[PDB]
């Protein structure tokens, strides 16, 4: 019986080898974490941190979609595109499970991981979420009118209240962007919608005294997505104990810096940690 | 639709006396109870763990 | 059509007033306290690098199987404490695992789409994935076996599904949960399995019919955690709620809760003794939890873990019950 | 009657140093969370204070509050040289736990790959080796003993032992000892400092809506209260002797001593370390 004992101890000694040898990658990459809703953008961010046959009948069922979207809002009371705000959700259409990305940067390696959840509306799955070093929330700033049978736009501040103030979250931190840019631009600069139409405090709402404008933004877009800003960092920072962080920030829907601001935030996010946990911050 | 249909078949069960039921199960946990090594302190030769 | 459903609910809520006629604690006023118990840890385990959130016990008292969200799930030896086998998991994520009643497989859950099945026993002794059970359409959340060829998996989906390991398809599916099931625990007979869901209904299924034959939902918050009598004819949920409660199938009704003051944390798993006189139960704070089935009284608590208690486990033989949590190490307790 | 107060203040000293020692090493040693990398640093401090508050605390206040020394020349030897390795072992650890804080935070992302377990005790064993190689080796083998008239009789008499060094010595101790660590731990904390306030003018730029100046302030300045009069007369006496007299030495070598006690209590000071005393007491 000795010899089996011997031998089982051996085992034991290569698995443990090769656990910690494990262990070593692990600890070595990090977490991350795609949150939005379909139409917020998570897709474009995707293809900016990271089969032509199959990517065409995609499209073609793309096209498909978007019929079907347009029989169902002919179903509620080029045309359609100006009542395709208040129609029902689908995919821009404008030509006429669990998703695991890894990418390094600066030989620090990232892992980067995907909801996978359409209509996860419980979402209490986020609680295994605990290990990851940010949460990377992907939001339309521009889906302030496009309304879901309250806007959109609030349906994001409150999933994002939600998410903010969790029983297992609260040491994780929270990096924040803002797709549809452009998007946002040209709405807020035609008179067809205004953000005190559906958000009554944008109308007493002020620009602030500090702030950075791009050269090529007109007044009024700006003070639009310093409001959008300013709620979002109100919500953050209205429970916020010095824990964790928000970190908005201002994309376009092509932009190669996203990983530069990524890895930035999860520097700054591992640096105010560590700063906390010996309390000298 | 289907889900009054299933209720309705759910609902159509016998029903014993919650004293009955309680008296057996508090029976079988009296009856077995000797056998359980958690409730009886496990001696330590015969204990597996240390 | 909403009326009908009404006067029908009315009618089974005043069948189930009548059928009670004397609570459990009434019945039970009279006998003999289990009094405390001095619960100590004998071996403690480690090895894993990330938070457990499942265990299940072998066959035999000795070997356990323990995943963790590092990747791996590695089976481990409570007698010598030393690990036998170590299995890397395609999806980083899991929820849940299960050990085979022959012992020669072991499955995993995962927060994707597929549960894997991988086996044991085989030539050189080499572990390898047997079949992917895929089409579940949501996250898994337990697993469990009827034998070596059938598993029944719970997942986001809101269904309870059986699956059949050589074809790959699963045989019945169960429906009637508004929200989305989290636990299920079998039948010694293997013939029947309840499972509870987010809307704290604790519904009963028969593998056989495929039709809940009853439903339980008595509960106010989200049931997390459930496991059978060890007689079968009563079983008891764990709840975010405080409370524990212990239903009954042939009362059809709730029979005692387990509330105190003190706690106000969730519970995570719920585990009968083998008399079934003590029911632990993990919680959401770092401390378990150990009641008196028959006096709804707590006789015990149990701090060891540093962080929350996710998994409780019960061998066959009753003797040793083994704990893990979100600390990577794990406690036998006798 | 006057020596009598000494006596009581160096015996509530020794209980104090030895009582905080030993619950901080049994705080670190019994519960599995407070089992960190970094934490090892601190329990060799521990260690090293416990020893030193063990050894020469006791044995130094009985030769102070009674002139003779009734013990032999070679344990007075032996006594001196755990004083100096205790010291030397404890400056040496606070070094480096400053060292480690600076890699943590100035160096995030490296500083999961650079600290291991092996790595902390290899780090934690170079630095006990060092200490001894300057504190056995050169006491041992007497290439400390003075070469003037004076001491020499009392090096051959048992009754009489203090320490009377040569030029060589003294400034090399120093230097192994404080001089160096001083520097180090300035530099490693003027540029965790100036991080600090670098996150905190983000901070206070991004959300419109200190302590790490306090916390560097006792850290740093407890150990150089403490110590660097000691050593600034341990040069003295050497570069001038008339200067410096026995009692002043005396007082300024026991002020080092009670700096040992001070450590931990500005030391282990975190919310894990507060739970852990109060659930062992
Ligand atoms: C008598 N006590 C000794 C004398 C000088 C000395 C000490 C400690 C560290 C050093 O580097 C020293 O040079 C003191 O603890």
């Amino acid at each position: 019986q000795r010899n089996e004992e011997k031998a089982q101890r051996e085992a034991n000694k290569k698995i443990e080898k090769q656990l910690q040898k494990d262990k070593q990658v692990y600890r070595a990459t990090h977490r991350l974490l795609l949150l939005g809703a379909g139409e917020s953008g998570k897709s474009t961010i995707v293809k900016q941190m990271r089969k032509a046959t199959k990517v065409q009948d995609i499209k073609n069922n793309l096209k498909e979609a978007i019929e079907t979207i347009v029989a169902a809002m002919s179903n509620l009371v080029r045309a359609c595109y100006e009542r395709s705000n208040e129609y029902q959700l689908i995919d821009c259409a404008q030509y006429f499970g669990i998703f695991e990305t890894k990418f390094q940067v600066d030989k620090v390696n990232f892992h980067m991981f995907d909801v996978g959840g359409q209509r996860d509306e419980r979402r209490k799955w986020i609680q295994c979420f605990n290990d990851v070093t940010a949460i990377i929330f992907v939001v339309a700033s521009s889906s302030y009118n496009m309304v879901i049978r309250t806007n959109r736009l609030q349906e994001a501040l409150n999933l994002f209240k939600s998410i903010w103030n969790n029983r297992w979250l609260r040491t994780i931190s929270v990096i924040l962007f803002l797709n549809k840019q452009d998007l946002l631009a040209e709405k807020v600069l035609a008179g067809k919608s205004k953000i005190e139409d559906y958000f009554p405090e944008f109308a007493r709402y002020t620009t602030p005294e500090d702030a950075t404008p791009e050269p090529g933004e007109d007044p009024r877009v700006t003070r639009a997505k310093y409001f959008i800003r300013d709620e979002f960092l109100r919500i953050s920072t209205a429970s916020g104990d010095g824990r964790h962080y928000c970190y908005p920030h201002f994309t376009c829907a092509v932009d190669t810096e996203n990983i530069r601001r990524v890895f930035n935030d999860c520097r700054d996010i591992i640096q105010r940690m560590h700063l906390r946990q010996y309390e000298l911050l | 639709r289907k889900l009054v249909e299933q209720l309705k078949m759910e609902a159509n069960i016998d029903r014993i006396k919650v004293s009955k039921a309680a008296a057996d199960l508090m029976a079988y946990c009296e009856a077995h109870a000797k056998e359980d090594p958690l409730l009886t302190p496990v001696p330590a030769s015969e204990n597996p763990f240390r | 059509l909403r009326q009908e459903a009404e006067q029908l609910k009315n009618q089974i809520r005043d069948a189930r007033k009548a059928c009670a006629d004397a609570t459990l604690s009434q019945i039970t006023n009279n006998i003999d306290p289990v009094g405390r118990i001095q619960m100590r840890t004998r071996r403690t385990l480690r090895g894993h690098l990330a938070k457990i959130y499942a265990m299940h016990w072998g066959t035999d008292s000795r070997l356990l199987v323990s995943a963790s969200q590092d990747g791996k799930l590695i089976i481990w030896d409570s007698y010598t404490t030393n690990k036998v086998h170590a299995i890397p998991l395609r999806s980083s994520w899991v929820m849940t695992c299960a050990y085979a009643p022959s012992g020669n497989y072991v499955a995993c859950g995962g927060l994707d789409n597929i549960c894997s099945i991988y086996n044991l026993k085989t030539r050189e002794g080499n572990v390898r994935v047997s079949r992917e059970l895929a089409g579940h359409t949501g996250y898994l959340s337990c697993c469990r076996f009827l034998d070596d060829n059938q598993i029944v998996t719970s997942s986001g989906d809101t269904t309870c599904a059986l699956w059949d390991i050589e074809t790959g398809q699963q045989t019945t599916t169960f429906t009637g949960h508004t929200g989305d099931v989290m636990s299920l625990s079998l039948a010694p007979d293997t013939r029947l399995f309840v499972s509870g869901a987010c809307d704290a209904s604790a519904k009963l299924w028969d593998v056989r019919e495929g039709m809940c034959r009853q439903t339980f939902t008595g509960h106010e918050s989200d049931i997390n955690a459930i496991c059978f009598f060890p007689n079968g004819n009563a079983f008891a949920t764990g709840s975010d709620d405080a409370t524990c409660r212990l239903f009954d199938l042939r009362a059809d009704q709730e029979l005692m809760t387990y509330s105190h003051d003190n706690i106000i944390c969730g519970i995570t798993s719920v585990s009968f003794s083998k008399s079934g006189r003590l029911l632990l139960a993990g919680y959401d704070d770092f401390n378990c939890n150990v009641w008196d089935a028959l006096k709804a009284d707590r006789a015990g608590v149990l701090a060891g873990h540093d962080n929350r208690v996710s998994c409780l486990g019960v061998t066959d033989d009753g003797m040793a019950v083994a704990t893990g949590s979100w600390d990577s190490f794990l406690k036998i307790w006798n | 009657v006057w020596v009598v107060g000494m006596g009581i203040v160096m015996s509530l000293i020794v209980l104090a140093i030895v009582f905080g020692n030993v619950l901080v090493i049994t705080a670190i040693a019994k519960f599995e969370r407070l089992q960190t990398v970094t934490n090892y640093f601190i329990t060799s401090l521990a260690c090293a204070d416990l020893v030193m508050g063990l050894a020469v605390v006791p044995f130094g206040a009985a030769h102070i509050l009674t002139k003779t020394w009734t013990f032999g020349n070679f344990w007075c030897e032996f006594w001196t040289s755990i004083d100096v390795l205790c010291v030397t072992a404890s400056i040496e650890t606070l070094c480096v736990i400053a060292v480690d804080r600076y890699f943590a935070i100035t160096s995030p992302f490296k500083y999961q790959s650079l600290l291991t377990k092996n790595k902390a005790r290899v780090i934690i064993l170079m630095v006990w080796i060092v200490s001894g190689l300057t504190s056995f080796l050169p006491i041992q083998m007497h290439w400390y003993r003075a070469t003037h008239q004076e001491a020499i009789n009392c090096y051959a008499e048992e009754t009489c032992c203090d320490f009377f060094t040569n030029q060589a010595y003294a400034i090399a101790s120093s230097i192994v000892s404080f001089y160096v660590p001083l520097v180090i731990m300035v530099f490693v904390y003027s540029r965790v400092f100036q991080e600090a306030k670098r996150q905190l003018q983000k901070i206070d730029k991004s959300e419109g809506r200190h302590k790490a100046l306090k916390t560097l302030g006792i850290i740093m300045g407890t150990f150089t209260l403490c110590w660097l009069p000691f050593f600034i007369v341990n040069i003295v006496h050497v570069i001038q002797d008339n200067l410096i007299r026995k009692e002043v030495y005396i007082l300024l070598n026991w002020i080092g001593y009670v700096n040992s006690g001070f450590n931990p209590l500005i030391y282990c000071r975190s919310p894990d370390f507060r739970i852990a005393f109060q659930e062992l007491l």
